[PDB]
């Protein structure tokens, strides 16, 4: 990415990142998902 | 809706034609299959040898001109997939050899009127990551919301007035991101079509 | 992450292998500091 | 008019008979579900709330006699039931009791509302493990007493005797409704149904067409 | 839209806790094939051993909450059939013997968070037909139509504080009265989504 | 009567509990004999995995709170000596050896609910005398006049937020500058308890 670029110079930084979706399926098509996030002091969840 | 670039409208500050070069051409339907991979054109080398504007850049050598893009599929609600309109100023490509100093000629760096075909896509042909490409104005057309894209472009350039003919402004790219896929017993062949149209056209220079 | 809530449905006569393509940019609030130069492979 | 739910209920039919020997006394607890005319009636609602009175009638076997002085009780929720016909239950003074002859016109005796809970449940889902005071769906707001018929006399009485109750409700509010019974049920207390031959609902008929 | 229960709205008259606990919870999706035969969950013992509304109902012995529900099951406009949405207060389930006095036991009778499988659907598992089962409040999720349902109920039972770990307020049930019907070429499973969440809860007493 | 540290009342400038978490704590009573030397206990650590607010830095990583001691021995009229009260920031001890480097490891750092025992209390196990060691806010208990001691810390940190297991704010210390002397017939042991109550607690993060 380009925020992954500019941050390879200028050692320290802190702000708010944000991450967007978007699909590319048919029109006929449905579901859902649970986009999840967890706090840095653990791992990645195991159950749902 | 509609996106500038830059954020600017075309205006102007030589003579001066008007309505008969403000009529929409149309450039020819190219054919997306399940494995194409990219086209781009260079803008204003196109519209050359074509109709009455062609007839004002081939004998003028002084020309400012801002576009006003449409870029159109047409397809059903079984398709998917979706594509990429981007307009990169000053695009510039280079040889894919490795050494003397293959340059890549002159029959791709000017396609015309037919379009050309990217050889790398991950790549730009020019050394820059696709990743990282939505920093120029892009739109993306996505076949199962909306299939129109509605690019304005003004005159970007440092010198106020360059050739036609030497000199290109930019180009217009379009790549598949996602790859088209349909089941069995439809059509293969998504079109893709494109509409230009020049709003501020001023010459200058006489034959 | 992102947990799969439920099955994806296609109704017949529509393949089902979608794609998911991602974004990414920063904020107004993000800040940097001290000036460095980065890691790139070549040197000439 | 005549279809409120007042007077939907203010009829009074048979619950009970209680009859006796001579042991020399009948008990008998209240339980309104005794039989099933008011068992389809009452689980019609889910919450109610009512004030009842009894009516005893008594009948010798071939039909009347001489005098005697039978007595009527009554054991509120939470004491002790009679055991013999001379015990020292039978002189407390918490249990109101009633002294009827046979000859006079019959006795009647009302009953105030008696649960702590601010109404009866008629369905209730849990376990009264620190509940109100196997055990699924049982709860102890739904005893109202017992009534524990003696005649009266040092020995000797052999009268053969039989009674009848009779309960009017009153005053009745309901709650939330429910759908009616239509599977003929088999215990008691538990809305069981032999589920290997699950009945229907309509009679049928020959085809869809020719109603 | 929405539909209340018996047209009263949720509010209260101890500890009160707020915003952390105005979340919105997910129970399992679950999988609705061609011939299956119907589900019931016995709220609100399913919010127990979960999360932050765990941690106040398992350690406080009194409660009071109204809830708001949100059925939602996912399908394409080539498949048919219709659910039903029910909210039975006081829902008492009844064993299937006849003689002794066989009784349902616990692992039945308290499903959890799996919500259990209706042994006999036409008489609700509880002598009651199910003809007669929409004087409860319902909603007709159909296929054809719409696809959401939103109920709201409210705290009802007669004394004014019980238990949350004994005792069990109501029951949602969801059975499939047309049963599911598609051409060969398209999925099977239809899933089936609930959402729950507590408006007024209210707790007391300590540990 | 009390004694602020440096003059500043604690408050505040995240989530923000209350009331729950302002109840007061009680650690253990100690056992102070005739040739005891000393104890220490580096706060926040003691409050760990206890109640209901070791349910709240053990699940968060920001921190912010000021305390409020009260230490008090219970002594009657014939016994002698005097206590020594002192709240240290940034207490950092060292180990004992000389040469490699032996540290002094984890089981003696962080007590937890447990306070440790100094081994050498002319220097505080610091390197640093106890002749100079009433810069810090002090308090003398002095079984012949008084016997309470009411401290209030605010939060000296560099950093306006910092993690609660990794971090240590400051420490208490609790010396016997006077040795204990009493007269044969009278008890042995002179008990010492503490009495720890959050003032602005403020906590941040996720799990």
């Amino acid at each position: 990415t380009l925020v992954g670029q500019i941050c390879r110079y200028y050692t320290q930084w802190s702000g708010s990142l944000k991450v967007t979706f978007m699909f590319t399926g048919s029109f006929m098509a449905t579901g859902k998902m649970l986009v999840a996030y967890s706090p840095p002091g653990s791992a990645q969840p195991a159950n749902r | 809706n509609i996106v500038l670039a830059y954020g600017e409208w075309p205006e102007y500050c030589p003579t001066r034609p008007d309505v008969s070069v403000n009529r929409f051409y149309t450039l020819d339907s190219k054919m997306w299959q399940e494995n194409s991979t990219g086209w781009y054109w260079k803008f204003p080398d196109v519209l050359n040898k074509t109709g009455v504007f062609g007839q004002n850049a081939q004998f003028h050598y002084l020309y400012r001109s801002g576009f006003c893009l449409h870029v159109q599929c047409n397809a059903s609600k079984f398709h998917q997939g979706a594509l990429l309109v981007a307009v990169i100023p000053e695009f510039v490509i280079a040889g894919r050899g490795s050494n003397e100093a293959p340059h890549p000629g002159f029959t791709t760096t000017f396609p015309g009127t037919t379009g050309a075909t990217f050889y790398d896509p991950y790549v730009l042909d020019s050394g820059v990551p696709l990743s990282q490409a939505l920093i120029y104005p892009h739109q993306w057309i996505n076949l199962r919301t909306n299939n129109c894209a509605t690019v304005i472009v003004p005159y970007i350039n440092a010198v106020p007035f360059d050739s036609a003919i030497n000199h290109s402004n930019f180009g217009l790219i379009v790549i598949p991101v996602s790859p088209l896929k349909y089941s069995s017993g439809a059509t293969t062949a998504i079109p893709i079509t494109i509409t230009i149209a020049p709003l501020n056209s001023e010459f200058g220079g006489l034959r | 992450t992102l947990w799969y809530q439920t099955n994806y449905v296609v109704p017949p006569e529509t393949p089902g292998e979608a794609y998911i393509i991602a974004m990414g940019a920063a904020q107004d609030n993000f800040t940097l500091k001290i000036c460095k130069d980065t890691d790139e492979v070549t040197q000439q | 008019l005549e279809t409120t739910i007042n007077h939907f209920f203010s009829r009074s039919g048979l619950v009970g008979v209680v009859n006796l020997t001579d042991t020399g006394y009948a008990t008998w607890d209240i339980d309104i579900m005794g039989f099933v005319q008011l068992r389809r009636k009452c689980e019609m609602f889910t919450y109610m709330r009512f004030n009842a009175e009894f009516t005893f009638v008594t009948t010798t076997e071939n039909g009347g006699a001489r005098p005697y002085m039978l007595q009527y009780m009554y054991v509120p929720p939470g004491a002790p039931k009679p055991t013999g016909r001379d015990a020292f239950q039978w002189q407390t003074a918490t249990n109101p009791s009633v002294f009827v002859k046979l000859t006079d016109p019959p006795a009647q005796v009302s009953v105030p509302f008696m649960s702590p809970a601010s109404a009866y449940q008629w369905f209730y889902d849990g376990y009264p493990t620190f509940g109100q005071h196997t055990t699924y769906g049982l709860c102890p707001n739904n005893m109202m007493g017992t009534f524990a018929v003696r005649v009266v006399s040092r020995e000797a009485s052999q009268l053969k005797l039989q009674t009848r109750v009779y309960m009017k409700l009153k005053h009745v509010r309901a709650w939330v409704p429910r759908p009616i019974r239509s599977q003929p049920y088999l215990l008691k207390n538990f809305p069981n149904y032999d589920s290997s031959k699950i009945t229907n609902s309509a009679r049928d008929r020959s085809s869809i067409k020719q109603a």
